[PDB]
């Protein structure tokens, strides 16, 4: 099958592109001594969203590390995350806010506009130099004409108006808007939540930590590999008959030099002659063919290999750092808690061992409360091994109820207000000021007037 | 009135069981009586305090001589120190299917063999009815009994447990055969080298019908030639020579064409006449297997894997008393010394009903194996002596067992003397060790 | 006696073990990463995390007994028949060594640090801790009842084991499951001591690079734990009679428990000499041995063995451990109370003296029989060589001369002048000197025995100048009528010397004694 | 027809790693099977340099000449352990070897390799396939290079001893065979003064040959802060600190993408004071920003992902 041969040939210039973008890539950063507390910079100080969805014109400064907005449902109450996926860049099906980016600009006005300042004074920072202190992203969204982007300075000064500067700055801040797991929306808080096998949970963490898609890749690769083993076989056999009937041919040609008897050889001496030097050019061009298919096999086989190294690892280190996680988070209730991942059940089991039972039984074989704990750490833990600049989520007060739920809250207050690297945006109706635990510092809570 | 022993009516025991026997100045024993139940025999006592010397002395006194049991000979230890002659006799049912006896008719149903050993005479001589006569006749007698000393099946001996507990698929093979008639595998083998050397010649008649298909494609040529003849001269060397060798082929294909459908057809027969016994065999064996391992709680049957080749065939024992051990031929390094020998005594009990020998006698068996093996096989042999009709088995005890289970149908001998107990020659009662039945009248 | 066996300061002793000691935060955080990285069957980065931090800082990282009963079954992993296994589980061999190797490394290092409590260098509560792990690990080791042929318990509530769900590490059962069993830790015992003088490429590798270690380090453990329950489990003042209860429930008395058979005397010098020099007496049963793991005795095409040891090395080995063993089974009769008997294991000193003396006796090959006796410290292995070496001159001196002389040169070790007296004895006897009984044709039997002999004085000798030291070698005229004595023993070798029967010389034990204590063979040389 | 007699002059009707894999047979040095499938997995590694690596011993060893010196050293007349004076028993280890090189030659070292005791890195000596050749066991090995210590002597022989010890021990057959308590070379090490021994060694190595450096902190942890203080010497370093001299060398490291060289110079300098383990570390902290930075996860070196899973391991270590 030549379409086995062609779809190795594209795997391979595929794989070649590749390893030249890598090696075009280069260290960015230069590693200034300075002085760890003080929060990196690249958090967004302030988002300001004029005419868009329903709200006017509102201004939000948000926190360093840990936000709680108290925007009460039905308000627009995820027009703020919707506005920041937007301006720091995200495809609009991913996000699945809204019918078109036409029904996000607010109804009687042509054109709504988003604009973001991320922080450039703090160490980290990109460009500090040029872009100064601070970074402004504008996004205009019009019903007539294509959206128009501003990378403004401080001063207002454009520095470009592409889509490549903002992905390349955002890639710098390491902010993965291209994950959705990063922005978690209320439908996809509400699936990884409400989570009960083993199999759905260990999809979800896959998918998440964006490990599902390089197996997806490396099992396409493995298909196409095996394939063109087959192919590459089947080709070898075809070459050796070839090569046994180029053979014949040059017995005849031997025969040819002979006579050089007509009915004797049956061919006429000039056909054969003829065909001794097609069946010469398709040997040349079979050998080529086979050293080229080769050639390509066994760089597919090296990358392959190196790949599968490359992914055993990766995966090893996300799943030591989600368990380490899980662990941690697992103290606060006094807990002894453990993540398994099974490749022969594709599925993660999590064992949880509590202050009455000696023995770590199965996550399944425990209380509503304890399960909705053992899915938030999951939750943080799959959070963690991404290092993600910006995080947000939405409401989570319907997936606990009363107490487990205000457990859930401190849990998420202690695991996210210490990290200074994260920022995280939490959107919750429920008062955050009625719960105890807001007298620990690092946690920003902006609670909307206007219901 | 006065006290009577049970009457020793051979006619109620079952034929070849002994009912009585007479030790007479032996170690720690110079006038001693046993008495053996007809269905199965226990005997209590520590090793070397003369039960095994008992054993021993009643294995010699049929036919037997101690460099034949697979053990070492000492004619010593069995004669009392200090008395020039020690007896044993045996007293067992006589049936009319055996020849050459003396002073006892077909129709008697006691023959009583007597054997003496003393220092100063070295000779086999034993005595029939109180005569004397050579060994010889004896061991015919025994020969004609269908129990042999020399075969491990019979007799098993310290040695010959050695020699079970490690057995390859080939002596078990050997073994079958050799319970069978050995005739029919030899034959077997025979024909089987027969196809072999037959199908040898197939293989050369086909390369002789290619060698005759190259010369029916050179025949054209050949005839080509001869026209050409009538471009030219193409292989006319030779004309006469390949038609010769090809008319001689031709004649030569039906010759060995008629083979292969006799040989065949003969084989066949042969292992249509051989395959139902041996399938029936194997059958029976394992099920005897099967039913005795029931009682262990484990499946295994011995089974016959029989491959094209008749030489090839092999035993296989499935083992399921050990989870952790898979199925596998029996051997002493994986497998524990206590479930191997477990297996083994229970293989050996599976062939006795099918074998004619009148009793079976196993050595250092019943001693403890672990307290849950020896607990299992003593209750497979209890199992075993429920059926009526069965042989007697000499069991040896070197160590005691705590709660060992007493059948009915088997009794207890206890050989063991106390401080207390006055001396056995001098009591009247303590002459016999062991036995219950004596006291009582009949 | 050490600081290792009498530190009870930070241990939290528990019905389940009196050595048990509570986790700190970062102690526990270090087990929770071990057991994390373990979970994910990342080994190499359990050893890295392990090695990186070994001597390079004044604190120990003390490892789990979980992770030590992991490195005990990835020390079973040897290249030589796992080699496709150890390359797929690590295609990177970043560290350039096999897995079961670092882990052995690693396991020999840890037992270093915990044969010697070194509070300047460590801190007491890690020492301790360590401690606490290994006496786990060894409580988790213990052997099942014997065969001639309870999953897992989590003392620390901190934390969840990676034991608890899995037991095999690569393909091979946990090293504890494996000797759990009623006929496997003696079956390892035999395996190893045959394939420790084996020719057989595969047999020689399985032992050498994988049994003779482990077997080292579970002795050292054994003893440790044993000086430890001596220390503490006991109740100090007793009616010698609980006493001998508890030593029966000794970890030594477990550990030969397995190892018991039918008669431990003759049955243990056949096991502790198996496969030697000796000649096999009374024609002993052929004892079962198979390997542990799958094909121990079978090598991977992939990995060549590339490694030659000389049979002197192999002896060496051989030699030591069986020393070592021999040693451990003195150590725990030594304990007995005079009079009373242990209970559980039926060992008495006396019997098992006389079958290494028979054993010994019966070594038709000098090299062994001086590898047995020649120990680089005479401290080390002073309460059990001298009595071997006493019986094996004793039987030595019944089987050449019909008169037996009785022997109590033990007893004589603390009296020099006792000691040269009863030697002169001896020697004047003749029983010492060459046996003009003994033919011509059996001479280089006859020579044999006495090079045994000689061996068996000079370890003797080494002994009393151990226990006195050179100081009245000549100032006491016994010592010099000693020396005079041996001279004239000397001259009877020379006698037969004389009588050119062999060219090959005598052996003479003089040059040896001047070496040692003879001042240079008196005035023959001094000058 | 003139045509196709030149063509018949051209020939007429894998090969991967046949050359290598040929070539590694004809030198093997080795008398026994030699499965093919040994050769194939060594020549078609393409990730690892795992069979490639400095061997010292590159001819089989006089198996007769050792076993006779094992002999006389197991039993001679003092029967006592062995003191650093007195000749070292030389009244029969004089007469089998005279000199150390002799000695070496029976281990197995060709002359060539004894005259001059240093790695030649333009001969690709540092990176070599296995010779397949037998050795003596390293207890005994290492018990006759201590019979010719000979301490009441001049610099040069011990200078000798103590390159010809270090060539030694960092063979890859020697490590691989070496026992797991270094009693022998412990004491070799404490004979010789630490920093001697350190600048001996980086004579013997190149400075950036990290691989050799690993091994011997492998084989020697508690070298490893004075080994640092040999490589970035805060004098050698002029008014820039060890820590900044660290930094360099990681960027120099992360421009030139030897990848394998950083990754063994990372498990070097982790574990000193300089570099301690710790999740607060800045130097942690950047050197996994970079990694991340390289990391693509789709067509990268195995290196980076070992590094990465590295450096997050010592990161969460306390």
């Amino acid at each position: 099958i030549e379409q086995v041969d062609d779809e190795l040939l594209s795997l391979t210039a595929q794989q070649e592109n590749e390893e030249q973008q890598q090696q075009r890539k280069r260290r960015r950063h230069q590693f200034a001594p300075m002085t760890l507390e003080e929060s990196p910079s690249g958090y967004i100080k302030k988002v300001i969203l004029r005419n868009f969805m329903c709200h006017e014109h509102f201004e939000l400064e948000l926190g360093s590390r840990l936000n709680f907005i108290v925007g009460n449902n039905g308000s627009g109450k995820s027009a703020i995350l919707t506005a920041i996926t937007i301006g720091l860049g995200a495809k609009a099906s991913e996000t699945n806010r809204g019918s078109s980016l036409k029904d996000l600009i607010r109804e009687g006005c042509y054109s709504a506009k988003i604009i973001l300042h991320l922080d450039n004074s703090k160490y980290g920072a990109y460009q500090q130099g040029i872009f100064g202190n601070e970074i402004i992203v504008e996004r205009i969204i019009k019903r007539d004409g294509p959206a128009s982007f501003s990378l403004r300075s401080e001063n207002g000064k454009e520095i470009s108006n592409k889509k490549k500067d903002i992905q390349t700055v955002v890639d710098y801040f390491s902010v993965p808007v291209s994950n959705p797991m990063c922005f978690l929306s209320q439908d996809a808080a509400r699936s990884f939540l409400t989570a009960s096998t083993s199999q759905d949970k260990y999809s979800h963490f896959m998918k998440g930590t964006l490990l599902q898609e390089i197996t997806e890749n490396l099992l396409y690769a493995s298909a196409i590999h095996d394939s063109a083993q087959e192919n590459m076989a089947l080709h070898l056999e075809n070459l050796k008959s070839l090569k046994a009937e180029y053979e014949d041919a040059k017995k005849l040609l031997r025969e040819l030099n002979q006579t050089s008897a007509e009915k004797s050889l049956g061919l006429s001496q000039e056909e054969v002659i003829a065909l001794f030097e097609k069946c010469r050019n398709k040997y040349k061009e079979g050998q080529k063919k086979y050293m080229e298919i080769d050639e390509a096999l066994n760089r597919l086989h090296n990358s392959l290999k190196a790949r599968d190294q490359n992914y055993k690892n990766a995966e090893k280190g996300t799943c030591f750092d989600a368990d380490m996680d899980f662990r941690a988070s697992l103290k606060v209730r006094k807990f002894s808690g453990n993540l398994s991942f099974i490749k022969d059940t594709k599925s993660l089991e999590i064992y949880i061992l509590t202050t009455n039972d000696e023995k770590a039984r199965n996550v399944d074989t425990l209380s509503g409360g304890e399960k909705s704990f053992s899915q938030m750490a999951l939750l943080l833990a799959t959070w963690k091994p991404m290092r993600s600049r910006i995080i947000a989520l939405d409401e989570f007060d319907v997936f606990m109820d009363q107490v487990n739920r205000k457990i859930g809250t401190t849990l998420i207050v202690k695991k996210l207000k210490d990290i200074a690297r994260t920022q995280t945006i939490i959107i919750t109706p429920q008062d955050i000021g009625k719960i105890a635990d807001i007298d620990s510092s690092g946690v920003s809570i902006h609670r909307m007037r206007d219901p | 009135k006065r006290v009577k022993i049970a009457k020793p009516d051979l006619s109620s025991f079952q034929p070849g069981s002994i009912i009585k026997i007479r030790l007479q100045d032996f170690v720690t024993y110079t006038l001693t009586e046993f008495n053996l139940s007809p269905s199965l025999n226990m005997i209590i006592g520590p090793n070397g305090s003369g039960k095994s010397t008992f054993v021993c002395a009643v294995c010699l006194g049929l036919a037997g001589k101690p460099e034949y049991i697979g053990r070492s000979k000492k004619v010593e230890d069995f004669i009392k120190n200090g008395q020039d002659v020690s007896k044993i006799e045996i007293t067992l049912k006589n049936s009319p299917n055996v020849t050459d006896i003396e002073y006892i008719d077909a129709r008697d149903e006691t023959i009583k063999i007597t054997r003496i050993i003393t220092r100063s005479k070295r000779r086999s001589d034993y005595l029939i009815n109180d005569y004397q006569v050579s060994e010889s006749v004896v061991k015919t007698l025994v020969a004609q009994l269908n129990i042999q000393l020399d075969n491990l099946c019979q007799f098993l001996s310290q040695e010959r447990v050695e020699e079970f507990a490690r057995l390859k698929s080939v002596k078990l093979l050997v073994e079958t055969i050799r319970s069978i008639d050995a005739s029919l595998l030899d034959v077997l083998d025979e024909l089987r080298e027969l196809q072999g050397n037959e199908q040898s010649l197939q293989k050369d008649l086909d390369f002789k019908k290619a060698k005759i298909v190259h010369l029916r494609q050179e025949s054209d040529k050949l005839r080509k030639s001869v026209e050409s003849l009538r471009h030219d001269e193409s292989a006319v060397t030779i004309l006469d020579q390949v038609t010769a060798e090809l008319r001689e082929l031709e004649h030569t294909v039906p010759q060995q064409s008629k083979d292969l459908e006799t040989i065949k057809a003969k084989l066949k027969e042969d292992h249509a006449v051989l395959e139902p016994k041996l399938d029936d065999i194997v059958s029976k064996i394992s099920a005897r297997f099967a039913r005795l391992f029931n009682n262990v709680g484990s499946a295994g049957a011995v089974r016959l894997e029989k491959p094209k080749d008749y030489a090839e065939w092999k035993i296989e024992i499935m083992v399921k008393f050990r989870d952790n051990a898979p199925l596998k031929k029996l051997d002493s390094h994986t497998q524990s010394g206590g479930e191997r020998a477990v297996s083994t005594v229970l293989y050996m009990i599976a062939l006795q009903e099918f074998t004619s020998a009148p009793f079976r006698v196993v050595d250092e068996i019943n001693q403890g194996m672990d307290s849950r093996n020896e607990r299992i096989v003593h209750k497979a042999m209890v199992e075993n002596a429920c059926a009526e009709n069965t042989s007697q088995y000499f069991l040896i005890t070197p160590k005691l067992l705590t709660g060992l289970h007493y059948h009915e149908k088997m009794r207890i001998h206890c050989v063991m003397a106390g401080s207390w107990i006055p001396n056995p020659s001098e009591d009247p009662k303590m002459i016999h060790f062991g036995e219950t039945s004596n006291y009582s009248f009949d | 006696d050490g600081a290792l066996i009498n530190s009870v300061l930070y241990v939290s002793p528990r019905n389940g073990a009196h050595y048990f000691v509570e986790l700190t935060e970062k102690h526990l955080l270090a087990f929770e990463m071990l057991n994390s990285m373990c979970l994910l069957e990342n080994y190499d980065h359990v050893l890295l995390f392990l090695e990186c931090q070994f001597g390079k800082s004044h604190n120990l990282a003390v490892i789990p007994f979980d992770i030590i009963l992991v490195l005990f079954t990835l020390s079973t992993l040897s290249e030589y028949y796992k080699e496709p296994i150890l390359r797929a589980n690590d295609p990177y061999n970043t560290s350039r060594e096999t897995l079961s190797r670092r882990a052995l490394k690693l396991l020999q290092k840890y037992l270093a640090i915990l044969k010697e409590f070194d509070s300047e260098q460590y801190n007491l509560y890690d020492l301790e801790l360590l401690r606490c792990q290994f006496f786990l690990a060894i409580d988790t080791l213990t052997p099942k009842k014997q065969k001639w042929g309870k999953t897992f318990k989590n003392p620390y509530r901190s934390y969840i084991s990676c034991l608890e769900q899995r037991n095999t590490i690569l393909g091979n059962r946990l090293l504890n499951l494996k000797l759990n069993e009623p006929g496997e830790f003696i079956n390892m015992i035999l395996w190893t001591l045959s394939n420790s003088l084996q020719e057989s490429t595969p047999l020689f590798l399985s032992s050498h690079e994988i049994w003779m270690p482990l077997l080292e380090i579970l002795i050292d453990l054994f003893s440790c734990r044993q000086d430890y329950f001596i220390q503490h489990e006991v109740a100090q003042n007793v009616s010698k009679s609980l006493f001998v209860q508890r030593l029966s429930e000794s970890p030594l008395a477990v550990f030969f428990e397995s190892l018991n058979t039918r008669n431990f005397a003759n049955r243990f010098s056949e096991y502790v000499f198996l496969n030697c020099d000796y000649k096999l007496p009374s024609d002993n049963y052929a004892t079962p041995v198979h390997p542990v793991y799958n094909g121990e005795n079978t090598i991977v095409d992939t990995y060549i063995p590339t490694i030659k040891c000389s049979p002197l090395y192999k002896s060496q080995k051989s030699l030591a451990l069986r020393r070592k063993l021999i040693g451990s089974c003195f150590k725990l009769l030594l304990r007995v109370p005079d009079g009373h008997r242990l209970i559980t294991p039926r060992i008495v000193a006396d019997d098992v003296i006389q079958g290494i003396s028979r054993t010994l006796a019966s070594f038709n090959d000098i090299l062994q029989f001086k590898k047995f006796f020649m120990t680089e410290n005479l401290s080390q292995e002073s309460y059990f060589i001298p009595l071997l070496a006493e019986g094996t001159l004793s039987e030595i001196l019944k089987d050449t001369q019909e008169c037996v002389v009785i022997l109590t040169l033990v007893e004589n070790l603390s009296d020099g002048v006792s000691f040269c007296n009863e030697v002169i004895g001896l020697v004047k006897s003749k029983c010492f000197a060459f046996t003009e009984q003994c033919s011509q044709a059996s001479y280089e039997e006859a020579v044999l025995n006495i090079e045994k002999c000689d061996v068996c004085l000079l370890v003797l000798l080494r002994y009393l100048l151990h226990l006195i030291g050179t100081e009245a070698i000549l100032d006491a005229k016994e010592q010099l009528e000693m020396l005079h004595a041996i001279e004239k023993n000397d001259s009877g070798r020379r006698q037969w010397a004389k009588a050119l029967n062999l060219g090959n010389d005598p052996p003479l034990l003089y040059p040896i004694v001047s070496q040692m204590f003879g001042v240079h063979d008196k005035s023959v040389i001094i000058e | 027809q003139d045509l196709k007699k030149e063509i018949l002059d051209s020939p007429r009707s894998i090969t991967s790693n046949t050359v290598a894999k040929s070539e590694l047979q004809k030198s093997i040095k080795f008398s026994g099977s030699i499965p093919e499938i040994y050769l194939d997995v060594v020549t078609k590694e393409t990730i690892s340099d795992k069979y490639k690596d400095w061997h010292f011993i590159s001819k089989n060893c006089h198996y007769e000449q050792l076993m006779d010196l094992e002999m006389k050293d197991t039993a001679y007349s003092f029967l006592f352990g062995s003191s650093r004076s007195q000749g070292k028993v030389p009244e029969f280890v004089h007469l089998k070897c005279p000199s150390i090189t002799n000695l070496l030659v029976l281990f197995g070292v060709n002359q060539e390799k004894c005259n001059s005791l240093k790695i030649n890195y333009e001969k690709k000596e540092n990176s070599r396939y296995d010779n397949l050749c037998t050795i003596f066991p390293v207890n005994k090995m290492l018990k006759f290079l201590m019979y010719f210590y000979s301490d009441d002597d001049n610099d040069d022989v011990r200078e000798f001893f103590l390159k010809a010890f270090i060539c030694l021990i960092l063979d890859r057959k020697v490590f691989n065979a070496m026992e797991s308590d270094h009693r022998l070379c412990f004491k070799v090490l404490e004979l010789f003064n630490e920093a001697h021994f350190i600048n001996s060694y980086f004579e013997i190595v190149d400075k950036n040959d990290f691989f050799l450096h690993y091994r011997l902190l492998q084989i020697f942890p508690h070298l490893q802060s004075a080994l640092l203080r040999r490589r970035f010497s805060e004098k050698q370093g002029r008014t820039e600190t060890i820590q900044q001299n660290i930094i360099k060398e990681f960027n120099e490291f992360f421009d030139c993408k030897n990848y394998k060289n950083l990754l063994y110079f990372i498990l070097t300098m982790y574990g000193s004071k300089f570099i301690p383990f710790g999740p607060k570390c800045q130097v942690t902290e950047y050197f996994k920003d970079c990694i991340l930075d390289i990391s693509n996860e789709t067509t990268n070196d195995v290196e980076i992902s070992i590094l990465k899973g590295i450096l997050n391991l010592f990161s969460k270590i306390r």
